[PDB]
């Protein structure tokens, strides 16, 4: 049941299936308490963000 | 690196809607208006009460995160009844993938938060990291 001609209807946007793929492909680790500063400070405007 | 994208994604996420915050503004303005209602005394007070004894940097992350993935809007309703409590949905949300800090929420956070009052709680949290990062320093 392969190769079943399918017209797709709903519209892959919901973010979710984007991230089960991110923990399938790699190992994502958390951030370190030092870059969490560091990327705060840089960016506060807001038009940076 | 590219280990740290969707966290790092996140919290550039939650950075956002708190910039929204300090610059007093009507910060989401998409999402539905039955979830956008005010807290009572006593909620805010049980709020308060597990906020002194919290991990506020991971707390509105995790909320944030879930509020702008899942209450989107129209149909929203579907598996997110707005009476139940934000401690089941949040655990039942985190024990999918995220092996993070569990038992502050498991045993601190009140019972009965009225899930339709849900933004407020993130907006007095925010208000909260604010006073304590700008107040103090």
């Amino acid at each position: 049941l392969k190769g079943i001609p399918t017209l797709v209807y709903r519209r892959d946007w919901n973010y979710e299936h984007l991230f089960m793929d991110i923990k399938n492909k790699m190992a994502q680790s958390s951030l370190p308490n030092l870059a969490i500063s560091t990327i705060s400070g840089q960016l506060q405007s807001y038009s940076d963000a | 690196q590219l280990r740290h994208i969707i966290a790092l994604w996140q919290f550039l996420s939650a950075h956002k809607s708190e910039q929204r915050l300090r610059l007093n503004k009507e910060l989401f303005r998409e999402i539905d208006v039955q979830y956008k209602e005010e807290l009572s005394t006593q909620h805010q007070r049980l709020l308060g009460t597990f906020l002194n004894e919290a991990g506020l940097d991971a707390f509105l992350l995790e909320l944030h995160e879930m509020i702008v993935l899942k209450l989107k809007g129209p149909r929203a309703a579907n598996s997110f009844n707005p009476n139940w409590s934000l401690k089941d949905t949040l655990v039942s949300y985190m024990e999918t993938k995220d092996s993070d800090i569990l038992s502050e929420v498991e045993s601190q956070f009140p019972e009965e938060i009225l899930m339709s009052s849900c933004i407020s709680v993130w907006k007095i949290a925010a208000t909260r990291k604010w006073d304590r990062q700008s107040r103090g320093g």
